[PDB]
């Protein structure tokens, strides 16, 4: 399903010693797909970066969301309202935030 | 053998004009070759 | 006749810096010269028939 | 493709004269005999 | 006669063979029938049949051919 | 900071295009160049026997 | 093995090329020169060839070949 | 040239290396406070930091250009040019053309051609009203 | 190099093999149009010399330098074939114009084949001799094979003494048939389809003639291992290709 | 060490380099041809004063491109450059004889030069026809010097042939399979395959040509009862599979430039583009007689004919969907190689279709010997092979050189051809409807609107020619050193870096089979 | 009757290099593919090398047509970026 | 003949050439279905910032992408085998002409009951009457009965020539020591021209052909006055 | 708050609305040319010949002078 596609990246991402090339592997991996990623896997890979204390990546991330979703320009704003929680949470600001968008 | 970029070639690239000229006679006397044998055959 | 590949597999394999076409001796040298010297000289000789049969 | 910088950087008039240089090569000799058809 | 039939055993495109044939047939038909006292003017059909499909040169040069002893066809 | 496209841009684009067309025009119809176009609507028929 | 192929050489190879040979150079001899016509289809000289006087094949025999004209 | 390196690509957005290898004192020390919470970080060093990992951004990188204006304007005076040079071959290469290029016989020719009904059914003669002895 | 391939030396021989090309070439045109043979003979000396040095460099590099490792020896296996099939077409050429002929002859011809006037040869005469000659040396050539795997030098070099003796006198044979026959090159389309395609033949036959030579020189100098002698498989290779070759045309022409 | 390294070359890289000289050389003189044929058809009368030097303009025209420009470019060039790097191996299987295949090629076009030098030139068409081609009509040494240039070049290419085929099959990594080989390495060898089977008749028939001539046989004289139809069999069972060889390594280049600049691993359909190029490859052998359907064939031979000859729209339909395909979901980087690419696809597809128009025998009846052919095969085979030639001397430019271009200049230089070759062949269709035949020095004056307008086009892309000298020229002036390179990964003959050094792989890869 | 030399006695250069080293298992000049490990990061592929970096292709599943090749440097061992597959030079 | 700016074929002069115009439209109604299904899908491709770069199945294609081709094939395929095999069907002619190539000419002989044969020469550009056409007209036409089926033979006597007339749809290689047949019916009087299409030499451009159909009773009168 | 939006399968949606519409685009093109070229061929054929009278359009091509033979 959908759904078991969705647990397995999360379950990949939620790895507690996840290290640095896995993160770059699964993110790199998953935009090869046709989707944008579910609020919950970018979630937990946010969380990685946090714990892989990678600032920088968590902002790529939120970047290559937006961008996936093509003319669709409903999607973004919604992940990231999804999101709100742990960007609050994990002090994670947006592109848009940091002037990345210009 | 040398190796590198403008070193695996047979002509030099040195001197961009030296290089103009070569490139000059080289293209320009495939280019011409036609037009002579033209003029060769009608002058017969 | 008598195996002599031996004393050959040491004459080609001397570490002597020649490329193979000349590593026989002096003789590859000449037959060199002679091959090389009629290749060219019958193609300035072939150029000459041409501009020859050209008019 | 990523590159460094030109190690000899071609400036617009250089460019102005190689592509004059190579334009006058292909048309001098050719126009020359189209030119002079007439006369063979 | 108006000209030549169409005949199935030269259906093609290529009629090199059908004219041939009626220049030798004319021939051989008139061989026939002269050897045998028979009338002549039937093989008049053969030479109706290659006269109109013949190019007149390979007539020509098939006739000075036989005037020759040199013609390769049999009759 | 602006590139080649940004500072020469629509001046290439502007004349090339001027130049395009006029010198094309005058090719056409200045230099006794015969097109040869249809007589349909064009030719006035003349006797010619 | 080598003994088989041998065998075949000594037994069915070389004794065939024998009798042919043996068959050859017996019913050789040299036979009636065939009566010249002169064919059009025949002796083609397009160009004349590039040795002899120009009408002589590379292998011309005088006997059994003959010239445009005949017999030599 | 064999060693892992650095690519701006959408497909791609975490690249095998750090677009800044080497670090300053400060750059050190910024790196050294990512390891804290990042709500103490402020708005300059998130993009200090998001600066030493990355290159360009998602928007600098999918940036518009105005290439295609340099390359049509380009273009069309390379082929402006070549008119100049079919002008230079009409005057000093081609003769005149055939006599049968006439105005009369055109005329002419364009009569018989209507009188052996050239193309009737679409092509030509089909276009001129016999009964009018005028083009439709 | 942690691979098994082989790098060979800079060579002189392509260049001079293309120029004797030229030479060759220019030379036939200069001896049909312009009557002299010069430039042609020093085309064909300047191509056997670099035919000479070019093959002797190969075995220099294998007998005496070991660079002949299996893959290396087993693209040889592959080029040798390729060639093969590159000659069998250049065949099929010939045969294509023989049938093209034979089954729709002309009316210049008489419309019937052989031609009016045309005496074929008899296959079961020479023929059937020559027929028998490269059968037998197709069977000698695998003896030689076959001692040369055993290792008997002495066997393998009667073996293909007695092939290369076939060879030769097939050519004789041919030679002699060329000049005893009373059709000609000239004699039509049935003299150029059979002079011709069996011409072409006998210069295969000469040239495998001359390949079984060197091997058997190579041999006596004892280059050839019981497992190590790709040059000998090759020449016998080319030999049966000589040999099929003669078999179509000798059902086929004849 | 000049002469040891350029004229005593063991090295398929330095080899490659030569070819791409001797074949942008080449294209110079062909181009210089072009220009004479659309010269004299540009206005209505006669330019050249001499008709049998238009019909020798045309004939070498056609020789040239052929022979010397795109088979050396395609096979010689990219071949040799790319096929050892793709694989990993060293170098190719019989690096020295790599080389004679090369040096054949100057004095094959020696010979080719000489042959309009002398008498009056061999005015016969690429075809060379007997009797038009024979020592009546064409008396003295031209022809048989233009026999003579095609059996040196026809030499070359069989040997390199060998030399493709054995090292595709013999050099690549243990581990891989034939089927874990790069498109371009497939392409190369099929090509090889048509190479080494049908080079061989055509010399059979051009030796039978060359024998007519000089040593009275009469294969196609029918006052010995030969058939000037034989020859033209010969040389067309030749001659198609030679239009497939002029497009496959096109084919493969294009499948690795779409990939690369959609920004994909690999194509769509690996083993579809393998089993079309295959299939393409096969049915190019039984179709040649589409050439001759006005020569008085049997009707179920024209219909076989005309049923075969269609059916290879299938393969290459296959191919076309999946370059589309592979532009699907694409990251597309519009370089100056992505614009060679699409527009190869679509004037390819274009000439293509063309050809199915002319697969029809009785359509052809009509349309045979005139323009609409010479549309059809310069929209697939000049513009189709140009285009993809282009392609990939833009994209490969820099591995081979170490050097990028400017891509602006590529860009512009793209579109300049672009307008150049269509209004030079488009209107060519017209003519050919309406029954302006091929080869004429000269026509009825009803076609003078369409020939001026496609010699009008011709000057343009001389424009291009010039310009892409000069973009040439900039890059080695200016010399902007390669960096970095994307996709390595799945882009073996880039990972030496730019260029590469002389031997790569003297360490093979390391390729486990697991 | 003998007098044919054998390789053992006259195989000389690379061909007796690589006749003497497949006689003990080895394989220094590649021609046989090598064997796969599972290949994690306890027991990674082991890579021979004569310098200090190798191009190895990794096919990732069995009939995958695409290759994916990196350099693999001297010292810590690396992943296919692929597959994750663990590699490891030796020189 | 042609006329300035024609984009397609002349105007059909024998059932067999409108035939060919309807295949013809019929064919090229499917290259336009074909090179625009390509256009649109290509620009579909490259026009969205949608991407999938991961493997993709291509199983999934492989009947659509073969069988539709093989189904449209078989549409050109069928009505051009039929017109294949109608033209080839029993030419019953009543009148048959020969025709011979030579270098720089065509001759023509009508040899059912009299010997007529004549030469066929391009009327020089300077020797052209007022409204004549250039490098089209001859001196001697070929005079033929309107409304008959005529059987044409053609050969050579020296190269290759070929004999083309485009609005009757017919191209018959002119092949010495070959004799080529080809039927000929015109639906209507006129004249009709065509040119050597087999490069034959210096003067392949100049040697037209010209047919002129009249009533049966006017082709007999002139039959007649060419003895 | 913002209702959750598709976010798969984006491409192949696009992608399966859009053959289709290839297909219709296409069809319509090639039956524009038929309509267009082709029925209007069939008709201006079948109109000139309907009542065509070939003596007549003979004799006025007698009358215009064309004619060697009359
Ligand atoms: C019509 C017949 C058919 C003709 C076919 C013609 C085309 C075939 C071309 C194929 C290329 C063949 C090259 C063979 C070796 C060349 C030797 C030579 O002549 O040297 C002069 C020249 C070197 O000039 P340089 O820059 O001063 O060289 C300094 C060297 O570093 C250091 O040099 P050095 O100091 O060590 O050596 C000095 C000297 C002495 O040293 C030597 O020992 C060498 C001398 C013998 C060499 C003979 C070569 C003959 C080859 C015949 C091919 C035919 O050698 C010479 O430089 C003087 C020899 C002059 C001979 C003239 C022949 C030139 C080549 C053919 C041109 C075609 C014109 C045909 C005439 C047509 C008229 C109708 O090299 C060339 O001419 C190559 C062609 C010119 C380069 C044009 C550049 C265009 C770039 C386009 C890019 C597209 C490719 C992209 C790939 C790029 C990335 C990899
Ligand atoms: C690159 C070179 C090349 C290629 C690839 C081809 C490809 C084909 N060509 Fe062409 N052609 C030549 C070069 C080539 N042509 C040359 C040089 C000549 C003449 C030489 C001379 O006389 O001098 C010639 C002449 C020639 C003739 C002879 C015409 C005549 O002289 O009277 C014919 C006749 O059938 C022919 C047909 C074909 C066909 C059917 C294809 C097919 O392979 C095309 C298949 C491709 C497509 C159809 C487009 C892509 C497909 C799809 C998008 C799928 C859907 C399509 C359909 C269902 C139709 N060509
Ligand atoms: C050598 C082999 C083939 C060359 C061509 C023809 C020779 C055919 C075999 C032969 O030797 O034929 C002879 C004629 O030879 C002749 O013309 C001999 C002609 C001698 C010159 C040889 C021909 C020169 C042309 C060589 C062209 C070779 C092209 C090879 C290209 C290979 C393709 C890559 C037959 O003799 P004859 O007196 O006519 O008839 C017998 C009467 N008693
Ligand atoms: C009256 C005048 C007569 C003149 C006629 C002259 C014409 C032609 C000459 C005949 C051919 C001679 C070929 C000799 C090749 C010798 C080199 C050789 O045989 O080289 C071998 C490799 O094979 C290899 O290259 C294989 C190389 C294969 C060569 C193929 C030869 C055929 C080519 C003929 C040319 C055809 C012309 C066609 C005309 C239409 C070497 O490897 P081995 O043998 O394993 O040895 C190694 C062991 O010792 C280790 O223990
Ligand atoms: C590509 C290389 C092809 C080589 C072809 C070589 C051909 C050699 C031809 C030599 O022929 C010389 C002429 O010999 C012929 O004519 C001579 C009289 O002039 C005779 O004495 C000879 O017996 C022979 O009939
Ligand atoms: C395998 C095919 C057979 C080819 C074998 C060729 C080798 C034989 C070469 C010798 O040929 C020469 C022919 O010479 C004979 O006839 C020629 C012409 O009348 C004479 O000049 C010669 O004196 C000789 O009598
Ligand atoms: Cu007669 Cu062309
Ligand atoms: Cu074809
Ligand atoms: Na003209
Ligand atoms: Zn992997």
């Amino acid at each position: 399903t959908d759904e078991e596609f969705d647990a397995r990246w999360v379950t990949y991402f939620n790895k507690p010693d996840i290290d640095a090339w896995e993160l770059r592997k699964g993110m790199n991996t998953l935009v090869g797909y046709d989707l944008v990623p579910e609020p919950k896997i970018i979630d937990a890979a946010l969380r990685a970066c946090r714990r892989l204390n990678d600032f920088a990546s968590a902002v790529r991330i939120l970047e290559v969301v937006k961008d996936k979703a093509g003319p669709h320009k409903e999607i973004y704003p919604y992940v990231i309202q999804e999101l709100r929680p742990t960007l609050n949470e994990l002090g994670i600001s947006t592109p848009e935030e940091l002037g990345l968008d210009k | 053998y040398e190796e590198g970029p403008g070193k695996n070639i047979p002509f030099s690239v040195e001197n961009k004009w030296r290089l103009l000229a070569m490139m000059t006679l080289f293209f320009g006397s495939g280019f011409a070759a036609p037009f002579f044998i033209v003029r060769h055959q009608l002058l017969k | 006749f008598e195996n002599r590949v031996a004393e050959k597999q040491k004459l080609f394999q001397e570490d002597n810096g020649l490329p193979v076409h000349l590593k026989g001796g002096a003789t590859d040298n000449i037959l060199y010269r002679v091959t090389m010297t009629l290749c060219l000289g019958g193609t300035l000789y072939s150029l000459y028939c041409l501009g020859w049969a050209s008019f | 493709i990523t590159a460094k910088p030109a190690k000899t950087p071609t400036s617009p008039k250089e460019q102005a004269i190689g592509l004059s240089v190579t334009f006058l090569s292909f048309l001098l000799p050719a126009g020359w005999v189209l030119y002079h058809l007439d006369n063979y | 006669y108006q000209t030549a039939p169409f005949d199935s055993r030269f259906p093609n495109q290529n009629q090199t063979r059908n004219c041939w044939q009626n220049y030798l047939d004319f021939h051989r038909c008139e061989k026939a029938m002269t050897a045998k006292g028979g009338d002549v003017s039937v093989c008049e059909w053969y030479r109706r049949v290659y006269k109109s499909l013949c190019p007149i040169s390979w007539v020509s040069t098939w006739d000075d051919r036989r005037a020759e002893g040199t013609f390769p066809g049999k009759i | 900071a602006p590139d080649f496209h940004d500072k020469y841009g629509n001046a290439v684009l502007a004349s090339g295009a001027t130049f395009c067309v006029a010198v094309w025009v005058y090719m056409a119809t200045q230099i006794g160049i015969e097109w040869n176009p249809s007589p349909v609507g064009r030719v006035t028929p003349k006797e010619w026997r | 093995g080598a003994r088989t192929w041998r065998f075949l050489t000594f037994g069915l190879a070389l004794p065939s090329v024998a009798l042919c040979t043996l068959n050859s150079w017996l019913h050789s001899g040299h036979r009636e020169r065939p009566a010249f016509i002169p064919y059009h289809h025949l002796r083609i000289r397009t160009k004349p060839f590039s040795w002899g006087d120009g009408n002589h094949t590379f292998f011309h025999n005088p006997r059994v070949n003959p010239l445009p004209t005949g017999y030599e | 040239y064999a060693l892992p390196s650095y690519v701006d690509r959408r497909d791609y957005p975490l690249p095998d290396v750090a677009h800044v290898k080497n670090l300053s004192a400060s750059q050190k020390a910024l790196k050294e406070k990512e390891k804290a919470s990042w709500s103490s970080l402020s708005i300059d060093e998130k993009v200090e930091l998001y600066r030493l990992k990355f290159k360009e951004s998602f928007a600098e990188m999918n940036r518009s250009t105005n290439e295609w204006k340099t390359v049509v304007g380009a273009a069309m005076f390379f082929i402006g040019f070549t008119a100049l040079l079919l002008i230079w071959e009409k005057h000093y290469v081609y003769g005149p053309i055939p006599h049968t290029f006439e105005e009369e016989w055109v005329a002419k020719q364009t009569k018989r051609m209507l009188d052996m009904k050239v193309a009737p059914i679409q092509g030509f003669s089909a276009k001129w009203d016999y009964d009018k002895n005028e083009w439709k | 190099q942690t691979h098994a391939y082989h790098m060979v030396n800079p060579s002189p021989w392509p260049l001079t093999g293309a120029l004797s090309a030229l030479l060759m070439t220019s030379g036939l045109t200069m001896w049909f149009h312009f009557n002299s043979m010069t430039l042609l003979m020093i085309g064909l000396t300047t191509n056997m010399l670099t035919m000479y040095q070019w093959w002797r460099d190969v075995i220099r590099e294998s007998t005496f330098q070991g660079h002949h490792t299996p893959a290396v020896q087993k693209g040889l296996r592959y080029g040798m074939i390729l060639f093969i099939i590159s000659e069998v077409l250049f065949f099929t050429g010939f045969f294509w114009a023989f049938y093209h002929s034979s089954l729709a002859p002309t009316p210049e011809l008489g419309g019937c084949w052989p031609p009016t006037g045309i005496h074929p040869l008899n296959p079961l005469e020479v023929p059937l001799l020559n027929t028998s000659v490269l059968l037998a040396s197709g069977v000698s050539i695998t003896w030689a094979h076959h001692s040369l795997m055993e290792g008997d030098r002495k066997h393998m070099l009667q073996a293909l003494f007695i092939t290369i003796t076939l060879g030769v006198y097939f050519t004789l044979l041919q030679a002699s048939e060329y000049y005893e026959a009373p059709f000609t090159i000239s004699d039509g389309v049935y003299g150029s389809t059979f002079f011709v395609a069996t011409g072409f033949h006998g210069l295969h036959v000469i040239i495998g003639s001359t390949f079984l030579i060197v091997c058997f020189f190579r041999q006596l100098k004892f280059h050839f291992t019981s497992n190590h002698h790709f040059g000998f498989e090759a020449a016998a290779w080319y030999w049966h290709f000589v040999d099929v070759v003669w078999l179509f045309l000798y059902v086929s022409i004849y | 060490m000049f002469i040891n390294r350029w004229l005593f070359s063991t090295n398929h890289k330095d080899i490659g380099t030569l070819y791409l000289l001797f074949g942008a050389w080449a294209g110079m003189v062909g181009t210089a041809l072009s220009l004479l044929i659309r010269a004299e058809l540009g206005q209505p009368g006669t330019l050249l004063g001499d008709d049998q030097i238009y019909n020798v303009v045309v004939t070498a025209h056609a020789f040239v491109m052929i022979f010397f420009m795109v088979m050396p470019i395609m096979i010689g060039g990219f071949g040799n450059w790319l096929v050892p790097l793709m694989i990993g191996a060293p170098d190719m299987a019989f690096p020295r004889m790599n080389n004679m295949s090369f040096w054949l090629l100057p004095p094959s076009f020696l010979l080719l030069l000489a042959s309009s030098m002398v008498e009056a030139g061999a005015g016969t068409g690429w075809t060379v026809y007997p009797p038009l081609a024979g020592n009546l009509a064409h008396a003295g040494a031209s022809v048989d010097l233009t026999i003579f240039s095609l059996h040196l070049a026809g030499v070359s290419s069989i040997l390199g042939a060998i030399n493709f085929i054995t090292t595709i099959i013999n050099m690549k990594p243990p581990a891989m399979s034939q089927y874990q080989t790069p498109l371009f390495v497939w392409s190369v060898m099929i090509t090889a395959v048509l190479l080494l089977l049908s080079l061989p008749v055509l010399a059979a028939g051009i030796t039978m040509l060359l024998t007519d001539r000089n040593l009275n046989t009469t294969f196609f004289d029918p006052a010995g009862g030969g058939d000037p139809i034989l020859y033209q069999h010969l040389f067309w069972f030749f001659g198609h599979p030679e239009v497939y060889i002029l497009i496959l390594p096109g084919f493969g280049m294009i499948s690795h430039i779409v990939t690369y600049y959609s920004g994909k691993k690999e194509p769509f359909g690996y083993m579809g583009m393998v089993w079309a190029m295959m299939s393409i490859g096969f049915l190019g052998f039984i179709v040649w007689a589409h050439h001759m359907f006005t020569v008085g064939m049997d009707v179920d031979t024209r219909a076989y004919f005309t049923s075969a000859t269609m059916i290879i729209a299938i393969p290459t339909g296959v191919k076309v969907f999946s370059w589309l395909a592979t532009l699907h979901g694409g990251n597309i980087k519009w370089s100056p190689a992505m614009m060679w690419a699409l527009g190869f696809i679509f004037l390819f597809t274009v000439g293509g279709l063309t050809g199915i128009v002319l697969a029809n025998s009785s359509l052809d009846i009509v349309l045979h010997d005139t323009y609409y052919v010479v549309a059809h095969f310069h929209y697939v085979l000049s513009m189709g092979a140009v285009f993809a030639i282009m392609g990939g001397f833009v994209h490969w430019f820099p591995l081979f050189s170490g050097y990028t271009l400017n891509d602006t200049w590529a860009k512009i230089h793209f579109a300049i051809m672009f307008v150049g070759v269509n209004m030079t062949f488009f209107p060519q269709h017209f003519l050919g409807l309406s029954g302006m035949p091929r080869r004429y020095s000269d026509y009825p004056d009803a076609y003078t609107m369409w020939n001026t307008i496609s010699s009008m086009g011709s000057f343009i892309s001389l424009t291009a020619v010039m310009l892409m000298v000069f973009i040439i020229w900039e890059a080695f002036a200016s010399k902007r050193e390669v960096l970095t390179v994307d996709l390595t990964t799945t882009n073996l003959e880039w990972l030496n870096g730019c260029p590469p050094p002389y031997h790569t792989f003297e360490e093979p890869t390391y390729v486990n089979l697991k | 009757g003998g007098g044919v030399p054998t390789d053992e006695e006259q195989a000389t250069g690379l061909e007796r290099e690589v006749m003497l080293a497949a006689r003990k298992g080895q394989d220094p000049y590649n021609i046989l593919a090598p064997k796969a490990t599972s290949g994690t990061k306890e027991d990674p592929n082991l890579v021979p090398s004569i310098t200090n970096k190798r191009i190895v292709g990794c096919i990732c599943e069995e009939d995958n047509s695409t290759v994916i090749w990196f350099w693999l440097h001297k010292g810590e061992a690396q992943r296919c970026p692929s597959c994750g597959t663990h590699y490891k030079l030796v020189p | 003949m042609a006329y300035p700016m024609q984009l397609g074929f002349q105007d059909a002069t024998s059932p067999i050439m409108e035939e060919l115009l309807h295949f013809h439209d019929h064919t090229l109604m499917i290259v336009f279905l074909i090179s625009s299904l390509v256009l649109y899908i290509i620009s579909l491709m490259l026009t969205t910032k949608l991407t999938h770069t991961s493997t993709m199945d291509a199983q999934e294609v492989e009947t659509i992408w073969t069988i539709l081709p093989a189904i449209i094939l078989i549409l050109i395929a069928l009505p051009s085998l039929r017109i294949l095999y109608m033209m080839d069907e029993i030419n019953n002619p009543s009148l048959t002409v020969k025709t011979m190539g030579h270098q720089w000419y065509w001759s023509y002989e009508y040899t059912d009951y009299e010997d007529l044969s004549f030469d066929s020469y391009m009327i020089p550009t300077s020797e052209l009457k007022p409204g004549e056409l250039r490098l089209l007209e001859v001196d001697n036409r070929v005079v033929l009965p309107m409304e008959m089926t005529i059987r044409m033979l053609v050969s050579s006597e020296d190269v290759l020539h070929s004999w083309a007339v485009p609005s009757l749809g017919l191209k018959t290689d002119a092949i010495p020591g070959r004799l080529n047949q080809t039927t000929l019916m015109s639906s209507r009087p006129g004249l009709y021209y065509g040119q050597c299409s087999e490069i034959c030499g210096s003067n392949h451009s100049f040697m037209p052909i010209v047919l002129e159909l009249v009533p049966l009773k006017y082709f007999e009168k002139w039959s007649a006055s060419m003895l | 708050a913002l209702a959750k939006p598709q976010m798969r399968g984006l491409l192949a949606r696009r992608l399966r609305f859009h053959i289709v519409g290839a297909f219709m685009v296409s069809l319509g093109f090639a039956t524009f040319y038929k309509f267009a070229v082709a029925e209007k061929r069939k008709k201006a054929y079948a109109d000139f010949y309907r009542n065509y009278d070939s003596m007549k359009d003979f004799e006025e091509m007698r009358k215009a002078g064309i004619f060697q033979s009359a």
